[PDB]
DNA sequence: CATATATGCCGGTCTCACACGTGCCTGGAGACTAGTAAGCGCTTCTAGTGGCGGTTAAAACGCGGTAGACAGCGCGTACGTGCGTTTAAGCGGTGCTAGAGCTGTCTACGACCAATTGAGCGGCCTCGGCACCGGGATATATGGTAC
DNA sequence: CATATATCCCGGTGCCGAGGCCGCTCAATTGGTCGTAGACAGCTCTAGCACCGCTTAAACGCACGTACGCGCTGTCTACCGCGTTTTAACCGCCACTAGAAGCGCTTACTAGTCTCCAGGCACGTGTGAGACCGGCATATATGGTAC
């Protein structure tokens, strides 16, 4: 039986993504909720497939940022979790409020 | 004269695993079990902000179809800027 | 002498000022402040304005672009309001 | 004969020089009849709820004329005008009083 | 004799400075260093007075700003002290710095 | 010697003190005369580049607005 | 004749064109002749600029085409394109590799 | 039918790379990218540009605004060579023509 | 509890900025004309929507255990206070004059025009770059083991 | 040291997207016209600068010592890695039509032009809001000591 240190798979992963460019959100679940958010501001809307791809590369480059700034902040505790404090603060220096 | 699945509770379609991912491009290695919720209410903001902008360029426009281009503007008022969509 | 001239909003501040707080007056710098903050306003109304027209290959800035840029540039409530304040003022001129 | 569009909208805020600045602006080709008349209505309407507060602010500190502080204070203890000046610095202004708890003294007797 | 507690004046200050909106950094040693600072992009410079006070407005109004974020980062971190890694968190979650 | 140092030690407090800082390390001080002094010089290089282009030699209250305003630092009441 | 004021100011990005888009482009009552002539060719640098350091990504990623990622490598990693585009998502980029350094495991003789 | 027009920056991208890397291609995503890039800073100068002209009461954008545009908006060494690139084609202009 | 001190406040005193009345002057507002932007009909057909089933990669869950979060301790000194000492900022001042910036003359230059033509575009056709895959060479983390 | 498990790197394979030929056609170039923006130079006198010498207030330096940062330790459980099972994304296809995008007709809208008429200005005033402030009142921090 062979199993990895805890943190082992996780500097792996950092690598993995760190080196590629693909969407780490699926496309359907994004979507639904793209559809279920705009709907709620405004009912019967369509929405160009570019639309939503645009979106979710906002989306996503805008958390990869947010959990960059988070783990400074993680890490200026003296801690290596990300905790909801940390985003927290991150946010409020950010202007997020 | 068809009916359309009424649309609930899709925020949770942002899984796990797929914040975990987005947290690990952005270096994170140890992650709290509270993150993921915290991290979907800020998705959630984020989302309802530049669909908010962008449906205001489409309805301006009395269009019934949200455009990229409503997307890309909507995103340059709010100071995040696009490039690959158009503009 | 040259006398010189240059403009500014410091009446129309004067004569908000007296409906919504008739005994009330406010310092010189105040009115710079009030003065630099319609100007501000005026630019990003004006812009939002601006862009609107162009990304819909419009030639005017109609009171309907005036309206989306509020929409855009104000927050929930105070947006509600101008809507309000600005149709009705429209409505009221074209009436007269 | 001759009576200022500003009175024909009901406006304290000059309509006609609003004009002039859209059109002098180069914010479009040309500019419509409503947008200055619109516009003026909206620079009013934030003038006086900005003027309406700040009003307020001079009584509470017992002052019958409006400085930069008293503006500072209306725009940064309401929630939608500090977003809106946000990113806007009020000469003279200072900022809201404020220490953050963990800074108090100990006091524990409730 | 007499004597408050590290910790009592601080507080007082705090209290004072944030009532007041009067200038905390010295008119005259700020007029060189802006002059020191223009000379080293243009020579031979003129300021109106007025350029200087918001010029000294601007900075004073960010430099506040900045502290209140250096004061959240050193909580952060369970202190009650603000140190350099406070104003670097601070600046670099700005986008100032890298 | 330096018109860096004529900010004191004194004068940051008060700063901080407004910014509601309880404790100041003694690093400090000379870290906030850097910051404020990469400020200055941002703003002003566009303050004076602002002043270059009307063929001035004297910089104007306008200047600097409009250069804060290009580092979206926009101040009200010098004449915005 | 009809020789393109491209050719004349020694340029491969369209003055004439350019001319236009100031024109148009609701900038000023009026457009200076050289003006399109100086933009065009800041434009035109500033695409050479970063095709050099996106061409040489691509090569170094044994790859005949630049892709987004190449740009982003090419942007992000030059100091003074990426504080020019520091506001700026590039669709397909991804991030530069960067692990602070106390998440690195401990106890290595490397 | 036949689509309506639509202008492009992606002819000079692809003459300035053949210039810069002669045996280098461009996906469609990196040309596009380029086309935001190019249409950005054009907007960017441009607006600079219209402030300066109006601040001094001008009713004209010369290369002069175009220059201090470029001055205020590019970074150091950046500026220096857009700057030198500018002046030279106004230069070559003014005595071809 | 009492004592020390910082701050708040009163009521009076003064001063200078505000807020008023008075020209005066330019920048607009009533006509008025004349051409274009855009509104609103009609048509084409693009691409957005919704549905289905086969395949399987990703998601979810529970398990087990490790390494990181946290709290409590204790040591050392970097701070905050307060004092007596030094320094220079602020000020009111009296010049002194660069230059901001205003006015008035005169090209040079940029818009506007409106026939002439090649730069640049949408199609269309097509290979060669590269996505995808599996085989083999390392590279590293983990854990077996001998010392 | 030994071995298990990812990742890298290789050619081989096949698809389809980049990129190059074409032919049509707009928007850009020509070249001549005309209106005025702004370049240039003179003049004015605003307001920026600078040497002076008081008078404080604010900076400085010093020395005491206390509360806080910081490194250590030990507890404990939350979070990671992994095997199994569950689920719904993805793919590739249908079929359906909304509405986006484009074209032609047509006219209220607005811009451009004169003339006029008061709205907004720079000026000049005199006076009341508020700055200052002495000394007095109130709130609060601080330590003594007897429980
Ligand atoms: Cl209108
Ligand atoms: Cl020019
Ligand atoms: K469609
Ligand atoms: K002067
Ligand atoms: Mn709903
Ligand atoms: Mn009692
Ligand atoms: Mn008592
Ligand atoms: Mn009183
Ligand atoms: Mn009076
Ligand atoms: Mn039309
Ligand atoms: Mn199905
Ligand atoms: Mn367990
Ligand atoms: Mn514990
Ligand atoms: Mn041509
Ligand atoms: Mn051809
Ligand atoms: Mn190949
Ligand atoms: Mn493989
Ligand atoms: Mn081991
Ligand atoms: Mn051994
Ligand atoms: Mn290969
Ligand atoms: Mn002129
Ligand atoms: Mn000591
Ligand atoms: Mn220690
Ligand atoms: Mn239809
Ligand atoms: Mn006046
Ligand atoms: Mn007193
Ligand atoms: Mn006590």
């Amino acid at each position: 039986p062979h199993r990895y240190r805890p943190g082992t798979v996780a500097l792996r992963e950092i690598r993995r993504y760190q080196k590629s460019t693909e969407l780490l959100i699926r496309k359907l679940p994004f979507q639904r909720l793209v559809r279920e958010i705009a709907q709620d501001f405004k009912t019967d809307l369509r929405f160009q497939s570019s639309a939503v791809m645009a979106l979710q590369e906002a989306c996503e480059a805008y958390l990869v940022g947010l959990f960059e700034d988070t783990n400074l902040c993680a890490i200026h505790a003296k801690r290596v979790t990300i905790m909801p404090k940390d985003i927290q603060l991150a946010r409020r220096i950010r202007g997020e409020r | 004269k068809r009916h359309r699945k009424v649309l609930r509770d899709n925020i949770q379609g942002i899984t796990k695993p797929a914040i975990r991912r987005l947290a690990r491009r952005g270096g994170v290695k140890r992650i709290s079990g509270l993150i993921y919720e915290e991290t979907r209410g800020v998705l959630k903001v984020f989302l309802e902000n530049v669909i908010r902008d962008a449906v205001t360029y489409t309805e301006h426009a009395k269009r019934k179809t949200v455009t990229a281009m409503d997307v890309v503007y909507a995103l340059k008022r709010q100071g995040r800027t696009l490039y690959g969509f158009g503009g | 002498r040259k006398r010189s001239r240059k403009e500014s909003y410091s009446i129309y501040v004067y004569k908000v000022l007296k409906q919504v707080h008739p005994d009330t007056g406010i310092s010189s710098k105040a009115m710079g402040i009030m003065n630099s903050f319609v100007n501000d306003i005026f630019e990003r109304i004006a812009g939002e304005a601006s862009r609107l027209a162009h990304y819909n290959k419009r030639s005017t800035i109609t009171s309907r672009e005036i309206q989306t840029a509020v929409r855009l540039l104000l927050p929930g409530e105070l947006a509600k309001h101008a809507v309000s304040e600005g149709t009705k003022a429209v409505t009221k001129y074209t009436s007269a | 004969k001759a009576k200022s569009r500003s009175s024909r909208a009901g406006l304290q805020f000059p309509v006609g020089r609003v004009h002039r600045l859209l059109r002098k602006g180069h914010y479009a080709e040309r500019v419509g009849a409503g947008a200055p008349v619109y516009l003026a209505a909206v620079l009013e309407y934030l003038t006086a709820e900005i003027l309406e507060l700040a009003g307020n602010a001079a009584r509470d500190n017992k002052k019958t004329r409006i400085i930069p502080r008293h503006l500072q204070l209306a725009i940064r203890n309401d929630e939608e005008l500090n977003k809106l000046l946000g990113g806007v610095t009020i000469a003279q202004g200072g900022v809201l009083p404020n220490i953050q708890a963990v800074l108090l003294p100990k006091k524990t007797s409730a």
